[PDB]
């Protein structure tokens, strides 16, 4: 929010999980232990739109995000043209 | 890229088309939408339903100004036999000459469309009659409608205070509404009726002029006050009466004696008012029932708390349902929904049977198009009863702060609430449908015996414990004698509550195994509608698909594929979800009615009898036999009676159809091919440069479930809307 | 060839050899009695 | 294997016919209707009298209970 | 496409050609043209189509042909359940058979091979497929009963 | 007896249903079979809805108007079997039904990898778990409600 | 092996899949450190297509022991 | 063009005025469909054409009747 969708886990681990969407997602940002050491839940999202390609796969254990952001750019939806 | 909707903030610089629809569409959203606090809101929705009642003047102000200079009245009060009132004139530069062709309707000129509304049998039937003597309305209705705006402002503006944290009270308020409010608005109702109107009834009129002068009778208020009272009910009425001229009229006010008549079917005159008096002590004596300072009464926490009946011993909490109700806002507009839900067919369902109106079934019209407008709505609020505490759940809400508490557990131990909801309904389901097309497998094949057809026992059976004393039958302690009552007899149930059979308007139309089926198909209804409100509700909290399912609760409808796949799983989406549940029964019950009525009127019962027991007979007699009249009402040999109906009737299976879209569409598709037919201008001349300011979408993932409704909806009520009244005016019946 | 403690497997529609037959032997008692509507006793 | 697959196309339209030929054999009306056209209204489906059933066999035409025909053999 | 075109033919080859012969062979159509100034009105269509013939269909009980005046209340029925399977949700019918695969846990009856909610586009396969086994036969039982006896 | 009217006793209208009706059947002054050995209205399709005579056993069963028989089952005057007896009957049929189904099932879970061990089936039917049903005597009826699906299990 | 180190564990934290059932556990943590150590494992899988989780001993309510 | 068209009809008809629908009859058409290609086809074995008494499909404009001796067949 304006781009607030948990996909966050446990592992954070990125081998055989996931990679998968549009941009938005430059993590890899290891916090002082879990695992396979890299962790959180995102980088700067202001660049892209919608998924849940997000989780589709690699764990959320909860949730996995969706639409949920409606304050909603245009470069926020293919469509502002 | 500029900034607009002087309310929220992401929609506002949102460049798309959304800009404008969403817009039209959270303006009512107070809670949470930047410009609000408690005190913004509460009063922002204060002022908002000033600006209501407000808008109720304006329309029954005209109800009564289309009305008084034509549309005849100081005819209709000559007497009012069933031949086309009027509401107003219709006035459409389209119309054909066949102006002159009925649609232009006897007494007045140009064209019109008659009283369908009961107004003109209550204008009428408290007095309020001659053409001269009448012409208010508007007048006062109106020059009260304005200061329905007037606080609006005036509690507005600070200063003279709006009002913030006074509030959250009650006691106080509901100390003083259900007192002053409803029992004093009775009580002036009694008024009224009564020094002004019952002489408007039976006897003769009252003159603008004497209100002093005018005395129901010789010797004033006599005793009265001298607890005396009795010596009302004797000689009040008669019979061969001729309503509205005395002559066999008599004067003594209240009653419970005499009766029906075919002159007028009808409460009696006076009893609408002493009931209206009577039930007024009782509000008034429940008004001043709690706190308001002075030191009396009760406190609302206290009496809840831990007052409990079957709690006590039995490890289950009742903790501040107080402060969770009050500072709710929501369970607030959704206990206020319901209440209203169940009695506004309360009202409508008895507003037939007891019609307390001067000439009113007997009409048979106005009586069927006016139990329905009663029965949408009524089923269309408990929806928003069911769907206003769903929201509580997840904007309201607070589980530390309720739990052990009685209102969890409910959410605790709900896995079970859904299913011993859902075994009703699927037992409900195959049960009623293995009983119809039997009994249409039966039927076609040749025999009309094996039909299986259960009698609607325990139903007529409340009854032969009433008045419909129907062919005699003992019952074991009642026989039809011996003991009756004893303890009761000529005081009470006089000649009422005994319509008995009455084949013409007794009441209690007298049930067979045609009513042992829809009677349990209302009844898979509510139930299935419901397992679905309650389910609705009773997670848009979260649960193992979507667990945390919040912050937001409501509309969020859709989300991503993957997990099972995942769809319309906000409890918005089971409220948009249960609106088609709400749109069957308030069918299949209201169908019901209407064949039934329709038979029972300029003709025969025993068509609903072995034709209600099947199904295709549903469809053909009844759905099709009686349409009839309308469809070639356009006729290829020009326009007939009716023409407004059976357009609007087209325009029904149109508005609906046209659902679908919205509804087998789903935003995908649509915005793609716009990405396209966005290359266009852009790529075209005569139509380049040209700039919109809201750029070409197709329409939100939630927005589209809604707009097929709220579309599936208008052409399905404007269908029986125009299909009713275009069948119940010819008739026959 | 089939003794005690559950057995041999079958199909994934044998219920169409059980909806078919059986349920079709039933008929067989809508004939014999070829009505019903309550049912005299033995 | 869609050239095999396929197949059991052919042989299935192939035990179908069969059933369509015999039908519009022996569950005759096909001798009657032809010395008899403008006249009959032809069947080749009769019922079984089981439960509810032979309201849906109903004089067709050669002298016999049965239901009708809009699937033009009789006619090949 | 299909389901007008057909509405199409009958309505033309029964309002024209289809009729009769008799002295003089005059002419008298299975309808005396009724199509005239009366397809042109879109109720005409049901005003001289679907509430006039269909009369065929729902006087129909107690015959021989019957089968199809007591099949156009089922799939006048299946297509009239489609809705439900084109209309609906999807983590909704999970959201309800877990309350039910709860119920189904207490007495001890459930579990084993996890039942599932249905397949986003499965879903949809079983609406569409409905849709039309319903909405189409309703009038192949809609026609044969219009055509068999007085036409 | 109750709300309809009486049984087969007398029941003029029911009358009027056996003859018109049915017997239009008739309809059909010949239709050729003088001799012929086939088209069996003729022969029962009446007669088996017909010998049905002034006796259809007699069953009481009340009719109503139009003479359609109406089933009250009140447990009096007559009627009591067009509900209990077809009732537990419905009741005991079922429950052994699900009785199994709460045992071709109850027994897997178990053993080695019993994963779908069910989209094939073991016993086919369950053919051992078979009779538990009509080998209920009490059964559920107290070894449901006391111990195994026991409370604990609950 | 001495103590009890993963022979059967109920799960409590009402987000989680096999929540309030008890399937099987595995390596569960060694040292003093974090705070999400313990694999469990069971027979009925879940949302996802593959569903193995691990949940964290701050709870394990296990619960009646 | 090819469905509010109808609606016309309704709206104006219902309206009532027909002067104005578009009936076969009230705007321009006139008591002939007749002069396009229907009516150069049932005429048409006079051609390159060697003939043979009727046309190709006797639904076609020109000439003959008596098509059958139950009930009817096609015609124009
Ligand atoms: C969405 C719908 C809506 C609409 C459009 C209508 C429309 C209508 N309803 Mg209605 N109704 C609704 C919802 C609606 N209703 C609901 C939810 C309920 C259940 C609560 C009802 C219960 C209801 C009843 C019982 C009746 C109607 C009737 C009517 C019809 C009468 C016209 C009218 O209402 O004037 C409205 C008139 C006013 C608003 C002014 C009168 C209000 C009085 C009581 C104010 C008294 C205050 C007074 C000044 C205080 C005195 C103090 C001092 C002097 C001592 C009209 C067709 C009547 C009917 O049947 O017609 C045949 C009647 O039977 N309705
Ligand atoms: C008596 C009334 C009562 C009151 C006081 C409220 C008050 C409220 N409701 Mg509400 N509601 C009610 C009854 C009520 N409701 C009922 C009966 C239902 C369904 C049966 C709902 C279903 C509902 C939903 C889904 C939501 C609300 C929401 C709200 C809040 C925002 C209002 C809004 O979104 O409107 C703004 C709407 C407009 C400005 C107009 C758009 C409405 C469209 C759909 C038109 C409706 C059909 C229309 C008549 C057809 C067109 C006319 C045709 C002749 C051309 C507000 C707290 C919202 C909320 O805050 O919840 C979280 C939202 O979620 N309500
Ligand atoms: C006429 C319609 C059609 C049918 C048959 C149903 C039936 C059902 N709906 Mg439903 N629905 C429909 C249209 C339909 N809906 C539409 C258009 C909508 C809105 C778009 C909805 C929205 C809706 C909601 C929100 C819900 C339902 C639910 C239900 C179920 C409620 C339980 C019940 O009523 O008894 C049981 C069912 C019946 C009486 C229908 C007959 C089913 C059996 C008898 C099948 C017959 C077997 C047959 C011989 C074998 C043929 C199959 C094959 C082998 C050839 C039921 C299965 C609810 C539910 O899930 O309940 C738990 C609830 O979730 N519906
Ligand atoms: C009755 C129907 C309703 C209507 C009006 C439409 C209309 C349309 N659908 Mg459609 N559709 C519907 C139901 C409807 N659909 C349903 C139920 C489904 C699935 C269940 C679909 C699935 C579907 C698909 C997949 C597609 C469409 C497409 C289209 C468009 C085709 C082009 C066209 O001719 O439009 C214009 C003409 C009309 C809409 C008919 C005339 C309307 C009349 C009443 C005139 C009114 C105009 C007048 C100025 C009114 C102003 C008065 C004032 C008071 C407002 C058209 C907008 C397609 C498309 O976009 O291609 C271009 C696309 O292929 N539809
Ligand atoms: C062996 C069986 C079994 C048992 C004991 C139950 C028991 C129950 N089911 Mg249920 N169910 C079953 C199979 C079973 N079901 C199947 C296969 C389905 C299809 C998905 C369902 C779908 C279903 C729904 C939607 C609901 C229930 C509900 C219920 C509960 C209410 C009873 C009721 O009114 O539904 C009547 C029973 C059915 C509709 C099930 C039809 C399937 C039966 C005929 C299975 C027959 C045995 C089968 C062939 C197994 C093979 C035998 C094997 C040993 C070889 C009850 C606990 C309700 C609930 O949750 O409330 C507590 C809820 O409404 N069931
Ligand atoms: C939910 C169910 C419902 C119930 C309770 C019944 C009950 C009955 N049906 Mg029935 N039926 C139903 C739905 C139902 N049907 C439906 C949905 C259809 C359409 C598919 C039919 C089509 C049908 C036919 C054609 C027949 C029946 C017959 C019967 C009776 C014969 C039972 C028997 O032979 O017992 C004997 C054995 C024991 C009691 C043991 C029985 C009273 C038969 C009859 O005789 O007419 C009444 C007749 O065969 N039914
Ligand atoms: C007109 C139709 C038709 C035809 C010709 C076929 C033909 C075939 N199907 Mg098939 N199928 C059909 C309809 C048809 N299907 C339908 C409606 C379904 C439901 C979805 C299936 C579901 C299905 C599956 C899952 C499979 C096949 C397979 C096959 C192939 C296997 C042949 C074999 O192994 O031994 C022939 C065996 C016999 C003749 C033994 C007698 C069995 C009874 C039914 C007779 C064969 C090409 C198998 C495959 O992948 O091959 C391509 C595969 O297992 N089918
Ligand atoms: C295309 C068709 C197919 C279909 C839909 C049918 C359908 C039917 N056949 Mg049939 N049949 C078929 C192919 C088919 N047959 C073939 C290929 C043969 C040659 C082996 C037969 C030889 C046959 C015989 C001998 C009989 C039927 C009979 C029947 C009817 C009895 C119902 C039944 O089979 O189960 C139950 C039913 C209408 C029975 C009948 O006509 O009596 C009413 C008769 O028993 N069929
Ligand atoms: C239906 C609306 C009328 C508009 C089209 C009318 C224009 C043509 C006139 C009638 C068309 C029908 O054509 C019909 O004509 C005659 C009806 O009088 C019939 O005339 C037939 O009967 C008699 C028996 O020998 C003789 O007069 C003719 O030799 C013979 O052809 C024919 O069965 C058919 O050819
Ligand atoms: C057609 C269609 C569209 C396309 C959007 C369209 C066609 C919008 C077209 C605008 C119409 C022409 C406006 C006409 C409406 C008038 C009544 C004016 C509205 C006035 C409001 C302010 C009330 C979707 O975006 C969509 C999204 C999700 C599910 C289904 C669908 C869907 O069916
Ligand atoms: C109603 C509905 C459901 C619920 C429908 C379900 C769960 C249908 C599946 C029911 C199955 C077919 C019952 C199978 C049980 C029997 C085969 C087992 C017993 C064997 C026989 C002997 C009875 C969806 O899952 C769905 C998904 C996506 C879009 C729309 C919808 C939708 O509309
Ligand atoms: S793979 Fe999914 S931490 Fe793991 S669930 Fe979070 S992004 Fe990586
Ligand atoms: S899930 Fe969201 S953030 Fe992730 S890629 Fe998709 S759109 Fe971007």
């Amino acid at each position: 929010m304006s781009h607030s969708v948990k996909i966050y886990d446990t592992c954070i681990g990125c081998t055989q999980c996931v990679r998968a969407c549009p941009t938005d997602v430059l993590e890899m940002i290891p916090w002082g232990g879990c695992k396979a050491k890299q962790i959180a839940s995102a980088p700067r999202t202001e660049d892209c739109v919608g998924c849940k390609r997000c989780e589709s796969a690699c764990p959320t254990d909860f949730l996995s995000v969706r639409v949920y952001l409606w304050h909603e750019t245009t470069r926020s939806m293919g469509l502002a043209y | 890229a500029l900034r607009i909707p002087r309310f929220s903030q992401g929609i506002a610089q949102d460049p798309t088309t959304r800009r404008i629809w969403f817009g039209i569409a959270t303006a009512h959203d107070f809670e949470s939408h930047d410009d609000i606090t408690e005190g913004r809101l509460y009063q922002n929705i204060f002022a908002s339903h000033f600006g209501q009642l407000a808008i109720i003047f304006l329309w029954t102000s005209g109800n009564l100004f289309h009305v008084a200079w034509q549309g005849n009245f100081e005819a209709w009060v000559q007497d009012p036999f069933h031949v086309r009132p009027i509401a107003h004139a219709i006035w459409d530069p389209h119309f054909g000459q066949p102006a002159v062709e009925a649609f232009t309707r006897g007494g007045a000129l140009g064209p019109v469309n008659n009283a369908y509304s009961g107004v003109y049998q209550w204008w009428y039937t408290i007095g309020l009659r001659t053409n001269e003597d009448l012409y208010t309305g508007a007048i006062f209705l109106l020059f009260l409608s304005f200061i329905s705006l007037l606080a609006g402002w005036l509690h507005l503006q600070p200063k003279w205070k709006p009002s913030v944290s006074w509030f959250k009270n009650a006691e106080s308020r509901l100390n003083h509404h259900l007192s002053g409010l409803f029992g004093v608005s009775s009580l002036a109702w009694a008024g009224h009726l009564v020094h002004v109107a019952i002489p408007g009834s039976r006897g003769e009129y009252v003159r603008w002029n004497n209100f002093l002068d005018v005395l129901p009778y010789p010797q004033g208020l006599g005793p009265l006050l001298t607890g005396q009272w009795n010596l009302y009910a004797q000689n009040p009425s008669s019979s061969n009466h001729l309503f509205g001229t005395t002559q066999g009229a008599g004067t003594a006010i209240l009653t419970i004696l005499g009766g029906f008549h075919p002159q007028t079917q009808s409460l009696w005159l006076t009893d609408v008012a002493h009931h209206h008096l009577a039930i007024a002590f009782l509000f008034l004596i429940g008004g001043l029932m709690y706190r308001t300072n002075f030191g009396i009464g009760h406190s609302i926490k206290y009496i809840l708390e831990a007052h409990i009946p079957p709690g006590g011993r039995l490890g289950r909490g009742h903790k501040g349902l107080y402060d969770t109700i009050n500072n709710s806002i929501h369970f607030q507009l959704g206990l206020a929904l319901a209440s209203l839900g169940v009695i506004t067919s309360l009202v409508a369902q008895h507003m037939y049977s007891l019609p307390a109106y001067a000439f009113i079934a007997q009409d048979f019209t106005t009586q069927a198009a006016l139990y329905t407008h009663h029965q949408y709505i009524a089923g269309f609020i408990m929806t928003g009863a069911f769907a206003h505490g769903p929201i509580f759940f997840i904007r309201d809400y607070n589980p530390e702060q309720n739990a052990d508490n009685v209102l969890a557990r409910m959410l605790e131990h709900k896995e079970a609430i859904i299913s011993h909801l859902s075994w009703a309904s699927l037992f409900l389901g195959f049960h009623t449908l293995g009983l119809y097309v039997h009994n249409d497998v039966m039927l076609a094949f040749g025999t009309p015996e094996k039909q299986i057809l259960i009698e609607p026992i325990f139903a007529q059976w409340i009854q032969s414990a009433h008045g419909k004393t129907t062919y005699g039958f003992d019952i074991p302690l009642s026989s039809t004698n011996g003991p009756a009552l004893n303890a009761g007899r000529n005081i009470w149930l006089p000649g009422w509550l005994n319509a008995i059979n009455e084949n013409s308007n007794s009441l209690f139309l007298t049930i067979g195994p045609g009513d042992f089926l829809v009677h349990h198909a209302i009844a898979l209804g509510l139930h299935t509608t419901t397992l679905i409100l309650v389910k609705g509700a009773l997670d848009a909290r979260g649960s193992k698909l979507m667990p945390d399912k919040k912050d937001f609760g409501y509309s969020f409808p859709c989300d991503g594929p993957g997990r099972g796949g995942t769809c319309d799983i906000s409890a918005w989406d089971d409220f948009y979800l249960a609106v088609f549940w709400m749109l069957n029964t308030i069918g299949w019950v209201t169908f019901y009615w209407h064949w039934k009525h329709i038979t029972l009127w300029r003709g025969n019962v025993s068509q609903f009898n072995e034709s209600s027991t099947y199904l295709m007979g549903w469809l053909r007699d009844y759905l099709w036999l009686n349409s009839s009249q309308l469809i070639n009402g356009i006729t290829p040999l020009v326009c007939n009676s009716l023409s407004v109906w059976a357009w609007m009737f087209l325009f029904g299976h149109l508005v609906w159809a046209t659902g679908f879209m919205f509804l087998i569409s789903w935003r995908g598709y649509w915005q793609e091919l716009i990405e396209t037919l966005a290359w266009a201008h852009e790529r075209t001349p005569l139509a380049n440069l040209i700039r919109w300011r809201d750029k070409p979408v197709a329409l939100s993932i939630v927005q589209a479930r809604l707009v097929g409704l709220v579309h599936f909806s208008v052409g399905y009520i404007f269908t029986y809307a125009a299909f009713l009244i275009a069948s119940t005016s010819g008739k026959f019946g | 060839m089939r003794d005690f403690k559950t057995y041999l497997s079958v199909a994934p529609v044998l219920s169409t050899l059980w909806f078919g037959s059986l349920a079709g032997l039933l008929i067989e008692i809508n004939r014999f009695f070829p009505d019903a509507l309550t049912f005299p006793f033995f | 294997k869609v050239f095999s697959a396929h197949f059991g196309q052919l042989s299935i339209i192939f035990l179908w016919l069969s059933g369509m030929y015999f039908h519009g054999a022996r569950f005759s009306n096909y001798e009657a209707w032809l010395n008899d056209p403008t006249h009959i209204g032809p069947s080749a489906q009769v019922v079984w009298p089981i439960v509810g059933q032979e309201i849906l066999n109903g004089d067709v035409g050669g002298g016999f209970r049965g239901i009708q025909i809009t699937s033009g053999f009789f006619q090949i | 496409s299909i389901s007008v075109v057909i509405f199409h033919f009958s309505w033309k080859m029964q309002s024209d050609v289809w009729g009769t012969i008799n002295d003089q062979g005059v002419v008298t159509h299975i309808t005396a043209g009724n199509f005239a100034q009366s397809s042109i009105t879109i109720n005409g269509w049901l005003r001289d189509f679907l509430w006039a013939q269909a009369s065929q269909v729902i006087q129909s009980y107690g015959s021989s042909l019957s089968a199809y005046g007591l099949f156009f209340l089922g799939a006048h029925f299946v297509w009239a359940f489609s809705l439900m399977f084109l209309f609906s949700g999807r983590g909704y019918w999970q959201e309800l058979i877990e309350s039910i695969v709860w119920a189904h846990n207490k007495l001890k009856v459930a579990p084993a091979t996890q039942p599932r909610a249905l397949s986003i586009v499965q879903g949809r396969a079983v609406g569409v497929t409905h849709y039309l086994l319903g909405g189409i036969a309703t009038t192949w039982a809609f026609f044969l009963a219009r055509i068999i006896a007085v036409g | 007896d109750i709300a309809g009217l009486t049984p087969c006793k007398e029941s003029k209208q029911f009358a009027k249903r056996e003859k018109q009706a049915l017997k239009k059947l008739q309809a059909s002054l010949k239709l050729y079979a003088d001799d012929s050995a086939p088209a069996l209205a003729i022969k029962a399709t009446m007669e088996k809805t017909k010998k049905r005579f002034d006796n259809y056993g007699k069953y009481g069963l009340l009719c109503g108007s139009d003479g359609l028989p109406h089933l009250i089952v009140s447990g009096d005057q007559r009627h009591w079997g067009e509900f209990i007896t077809p009732g537990i009957l419905f009741l005991y049929i079922a429950g052994w039904i699900g009785w199994v189904g709460r045992s071709y099932l109850i027994a897997i879970r178990d053993e080695k990898k019993p994963t779908q061990k069910e989209i094939i089936i073991d016993v086919p039917l369950a053919s051992s778990l078979l009779f538990r049903g009509f080998s209920w005597p009490v059964a559920a009826y107290r070894e449901l409600l006391n111990g195994e699906l026991v409370d604990n299990n609950f | 092996i001495g103590p009890k180190r993963g022979s059967k564990v109920k799960i409590l934290r009402r987000e989680s899949y096999w929540f309030k059932n008890v399937g099987s556990v595995v390596a569960v943590d060694q040292d003093p450190k974090t705070r999400y150590p313990v694999v469990v494992r069971f027979a009925k899988v879940n949302y996802a297509n593959i569903s193995t989780n691990n949940y964290a001993l701050d709870e394990v309510e296990e619960v009646a022991a | 063009h090819s469905f509010g068209l109808y609606i016309h009809n309704d709206t104006m008809s219902a309206l009532g005025r027909p002067q104005d629908m578009f009936s076969d009859t009230a705007i321009q058409l006139q008591p002939v469909f007749a002069q396009w290609i229907q009516n150069t086809h049932a005429l048409a074995p006079g051609t390159t054409a060697p003939g043979a008494t009727a046309s190709t499909s006797l639904t076609w404009g020109g000439g003959d009747l008596v098509a059958v001796g139950n009930k009817v067949a096609l015609l124009p």
